[PDB]
């Protein structure tokens, strides 16, 4: 009997390698198929109607507004955008099994999870255009959201940063005895950072009630997954850090609440973290999908599509020309918050600035900006 | 836009940036046999398009794409030239090098003087897209060679120009010793200019005089070359002064001679970089000139540069040191 | 040895800077019911034995070792602070903390910022030893600080003493800013003083004029403190010389105010450090001091740092800006 | 028939977490007993008697060196030293299963590498008291040993960041077309870096002929591996990635060799990455155990053993001495090889030195120096 501390292990007498199972892979559980049926009764989450109907109108809102900003980048009236299409129902359906304030950390496709949370359209569009409305203040590229009220924490450019960040809030809310959950969103690509293995492995030795989300649509950019990864994705790589792990359908809305809602009650209770991996597509469609779902149990109607299809049109539209319109933020702005206080030697750079637009101001758009 | 970029080797075609780069690449992988490329997203020709058609042309063991993960690129980039193969390694935003910076300080840096010269990588180069480009923000327009200046054993090359780009780009992918070229992004799909289609070099640690002139020296590089080149012209029009304009190329190890000379004649300097003004470049070409030529100077060395925040998004225009910010400072500095 | 350590808030006791680094995070764990202490080895009190005593007396949910990952240990660090729990993470060595440096600088020192003020990560502070140590060579030597000087957003504070290590380390815990806190290792074991056994605060970004004199300005923090007050006592004796000896203290933001002033009046400014000359903060200070005290200068501003070069080991005690390097530099000043 | 490129699985239609199997892990490969006995004959290397007594005496001589040079570094003649108790096994036993040109990378545990690939006792001397000897020019601590002509790659203080090298040389050797495997050698504490999960990425998705050795002594200074990681140790990982994967016990020579011979020619062969995680103790002795093998074969006694540890101590003695009583290398030695060349501004400084050494150095310990 082996007497090693590092591994709680048998003695084997013959020489074998063991083998990555990734033709057999880690399965993906699913709750309804394309036409929205419930495949097995003791699966079933029986949401409420309105539930059911806000997850469908918050996906649907999310794809209106996606196509909208889609074109004003297009057009170069906002710098940047990212859309969410695919990944609806992931981010609608994980929401969805969270309470109200369990703290979400994400990148670029998190966009959904606000929008159940009822964030404005008006500040998803301040934070795009970078004006006066905007409580960023217009720092930050567009997409890069943040609500301290719906604690969601501020999104950031560099991947998987947010990973190591999410495990030591999730630390706090442990001492702090919350009956909080951190959730923390990454795609594929992100988990090949050094941050993810940082994350994964803190989050298990700390025992942490935190919830892995990684998204797994096969691409990261240009790069498809053979070149990301050669074991059988992500899920595959939890139980090697101790970690609690599942894979999920992510077209599949209620697949997607089920997993996060036990996930969620697992870790708050045991400290402890969980791994979902939930495999969409880079875009048999999520919304599409529950609008089966809510049809078979007499929930929803064409009618019904066309005037919401139209309300939310009409919404997203004047929320973007309220955007479009305002000005931006005081410059002043450029120099406040890069420290609590401002230090003398920053304020003096901020009336070196006002000094200058003094005498070179025509050369500037100050007409643009607030004040 | 806040710049307008302007202007013996063989046959030359009109090149933007990137395509000279890509004709770098291409020259290099063409003669030298262990050459590789490699990084995120590289194979189809890479976000700015800077290596398009090379992996058709060299192979996919040469042309490859990495997992998303920029210490392992540096890593796996240091560990191809310690076998003496030559290793290109892409950074897709030079904001994005930070992952990186222990395997490049630690690591490359340190490697041949370390070991008493039995290892090295020195056939090592980085490149990465660098500076602002008008909408970038916080992570699409940083500026960081000043973090890399500070560290022995590294070069820091940075080009204002399609011909400047493929010559140093050649010369860092040759020279023996691990660099980082920065590539100014905002210049990439900017103006073409003329560039041999055959290889040629462009020397490191020497600064380009491409203006000469009696009253006032300008020290830039990157596409803030650009911004001073205007900024003579504006001087000489409004005030009658004759400015002495330099490219610096090579950050690290920097050409001091060829700046203090300048700074002799004239007697007064003036340093830009889009770059933070606190520990930015400028304060060790300033302190430096000034040890050299304390008796020469006139007036006060000025340094405009970035401010001491990070780097905004809709304000971007009230924050770059352009050539209004870059024009008064020289005023300043002249009626001193 | 190369240097010699020598010299109202109640109760006091001797310590050596190991015990006032251990003090002042007992004083904290005390007042403070949110803070936590956690890195590799700081369970059974630290390598440096700067956490003796703490888990015992706080809880092991208190102080606290996590895997050997400095990247994670900022990460980790940042993600509590955010929650507005106090975060005291420490890296083993300085030289390991560039693994943490895009935590440090992409996220850290821009969090507040990007974020408009919704999140922060004001309740983190770093503490990690630092300097040279005699033999410590490449990696047990360095003296990271110009690195992070050129990053908006945090605060570097590096103390002298036993009494400024107590004071400025409880200063930057309780600062609403990331700082880190560099500890000269050299100290930790190296001569006792009084320190109060209470908690007291030395403010940050405030340089601490030690010894007042009209003919030279002298720069420096860390244990180089201690080098150039001995440099100030062989000018005096040696050349009938008047040194003006301060402390920097806070690297970022720095005390501009108190060394212009002193310069104002002196005419002579001399800077060391043990960190390598290009890109070390010297050459901001001087930059600097050139530009707000130009009239005032008698002497070319002179910067007495380490080589650029890795830290070596045999080599060490020809490496190192010593009394006598520094001595040297500033009798030829004087004699400009 | 789920249709996602990131992984190859079935649907499942009830949510199951897969949990880690830790109590159970993966069993460690032996070949002989405590008594030094072949445990199955199948698995003998049957290795020739002149190679086995090279691998003991490799061990033994190692040893040697780690009793002198421990006491020389307490009385603080050298300023640092790291010891190989425990682990004289793990690395003569795998160095013996490498081609004498297979490039090794690893850290502070391998000197025992280089002892079998018969590096002087006058090299790793030299080294530690950085003497005119040293090839490293007495630039860095003790025990960072580096030899071009063994290829065995200059150690370096920080964790880990030999891994993702090391397979970047692999992948050179795969294109050179080389019959030619990397190691990497590195502990179970160093595995937590994120350069760790870099290296083992890369190594699968670009398909290099490394063997990654991980060396677990269930302690990183102070920490047990209770608060490094929560899977079963490091092995376990390997799968995650698409790593072949073993686990061995480091305390028996020929396990560790067998694991690593059939790794290198594997890895060779098919271009893949290899993990051996090698179990050891802090410090049932690696040397202790290939005595009673020798002994049960007739080819070693107690004569012989009093014999060697008599000639090893001279030898190491021998080198000791004359390593102390050589000077050190010329100071002009700090400013060559920062870069290939010496740039115009370092030379500069380089004669500052000899300027301030002109007037002052009676201050400096210049008899000690060479030249
Ligand atoms: C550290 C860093 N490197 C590179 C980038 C550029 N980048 C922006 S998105 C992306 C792909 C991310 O893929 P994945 O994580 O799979 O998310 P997806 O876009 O598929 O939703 C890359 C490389 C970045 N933002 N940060
Ligand atoms: C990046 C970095 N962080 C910390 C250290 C300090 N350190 C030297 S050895 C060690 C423990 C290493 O443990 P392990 O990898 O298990 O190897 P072992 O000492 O057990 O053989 C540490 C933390 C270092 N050298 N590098
Ligand atoms: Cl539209
Ligand atoms: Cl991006
Ligand atoms: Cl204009
Ligand atoms: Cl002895
Ligand atoms: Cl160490
Ligand atoms: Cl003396
Ligand atoms: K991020
Ligand atoms: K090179
Ligand atoms: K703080
Ligand atoms: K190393
Ligand atoms: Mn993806
Ligand atoms: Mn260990």
């Amino acid at each position: 009997k082996p007497q090693f501390p590092g591994a709680s292990a048998e003695f084997i007498d013959k020489l074998e390698f063991i083998q990555p199972n990734v033709i057999s892979g880690i399965p993906i559980y699913r709750v309804m198929d394309r036409q929205g049926q419930i495949i097995n009764p003791s699966e079933d989450p029986h949401l409420p109607k309105e539930k059911v109907l806000k997850l469908y109108k918050s996906m649907t809102l999310l794809n209106t507004m996606d196509r909208i900003l889609y074109e004003s980048q297009r057009q170069g009236r906002i710098s940047f955008y990212m859309t969410n299409y695919g990944e609806e129902g992931t981010h609608v359906g994980s929401a969805a099994a969270l309470d109200n304030t369990d703290l979400v950390f994400g990148q670029y496709r998190e966009a959904g999870v606000l929008m159940y949370r009822d964030y404005p359209l008006e500040l998803f569009m301040a934070q795009c255009y970078g004006n006066i409305s905007d409580l960023g203040k217009g720092r930050q590229m567009p997409v890069h959201y943040g609500c301290k009220e719906r604690h969601f924490v501020t999104i950031s450019s560099p991947l998987a940063t947010q990973i190591p960040q999410a495990v030591g809030a999730a630390y706090a809310a442990k001492r702090a005895n919350a009956n909080r959950v951190v959730i923390c969103y990454f795609g594929e690509g992100a988990a090949s950072e050094g941050d993810a293995h940082a994350g994964f492995n803190f989050a298990a030795t700390l025992e942490c009630p935190i919830i892995f989300f990684c998204r797994n649509n096969g691409y990261a950019i240009s790069t498809p997954t053979s070149e990301q990864y050669r074991g059988d994705g992500i899920a595959a790589r939890g139980p090697g850090y101790g970690i609690m792990s599942i894979r999920v359908d992510g077209n599949d809305v209620f697949a997607v609440y089920n997993a996060t809602k036990e996930a969620r009650r697992r870790a708050v209770a045991e400290n402890q973290p969980f791994l979902i991996e939930a495999m969409t597509y880079r875009i048999d469609h999520p919304i599409s999908r529950l609008r089966h779902y809510l049809l078979s149990q007499g929930w929803w109607d064409e009618e019904q599509e066309k005037a919401w299809r139209k309300q939310s049109r009409r919404k997203v539209m004047e929320a973007f020309e309220q955007a479009e319109r305002k000005p931006k933020p005081n410059p002043n702005l450029l120099f406040s918050d890069v420290y609590q206080e401002m230090p003398a030697q920053l304020r003096k750079q901020q009336e070196s600035l006002a000094r200058h637009l003094q005498t070179y101001g025509e050369h500037y758009p100050l007409d643009h900006f607030d004040k | 836009a806040h710049f307008t970029f302007q202007p013996e080797y063989g046959q030359t075609q009109k090149m933007n940036l990137f395509q000279s780069v890509t004709s770098a690449l291409d020259n290099s992988l063409a003669k030298d046999p262990t050459a590789v490329i490699f990084g995120e997203d590289v194979a189809f020709g890479g976000v700015f398009r800077c290596t398009v058609g090379l992996r058709d042309k060299y192979g996919k063991d040469r042309v490859f794409n990495t997992p998303l993960c920029e210490q392992g690129i540096v890593g796996f980039g240091i560990g191809i030239a310690v076998t003496g193969a030559t290793a290109i390694a892409e950074i897709q935003f030079a904001d994005y090098i930070f992952p990186a910076f222990d395997q490049i300080v630690n690591e490359a840096a340190k490697y041949r003087y370390r070991s008493g010269d039995l290892f090295n990588c020195g056939s090592l180069t980085i490149r990465s897209p660098w500076g602002c480009v008008g909408h970038g923000a916080l992570y699409h327009s940083q500026s960081p060679e000043a973090f890399f200046a500070h560290c022995p054993g590294i070069k820091v090359v940075i080009p204002r120009s399609p011909f400047q780009a493929k010559g140093l780009l050649l010369s860092c992918i040759e020279d023996k010793n691990p660099c980082i070229f920065f590539e100014p992004k905002i210049l990439y799909r900017a103006a073409a200019e003329e560039v041999p289609i055959e290889p040629y070099n462009i020397p490191l640690s020497q600064a380009e005089v491409i203006q000469e002139g009696s009253d006032v020296t300008l020290v830039a590089w990157g596409t803030q070359v650009h911004v001073i080149r205007e900024v003579a012209s504006m001087a000489k029009e409004k005030l009658g002064v004759s400015c002495e304009v330099i490219d610096l190329r090579t950050i690290i190890p920097w050409d001091v001679d060829t700046i203090c000379k300048s700074v002799i004649k004239t007697g007064r300097l003036l340093i830009s970089h889009e770059a933070p003004l606190t520990g930015g470049f400028a304060s060790e070409i300033s302190s430096t000139v000034q040890e050299e030529c304390f008796l020469n100077l006139e007036a006060p060395i000025s340094r405009v540069c970035g401010y001491d925040t990070p780097f905004p998004h809709i304000f971007e225009p009230f924050y770059i040191p352009d050539k209004w910010k870059c024009y008064d400072a020289l005023r300043k500095m002249i009626n001193y």
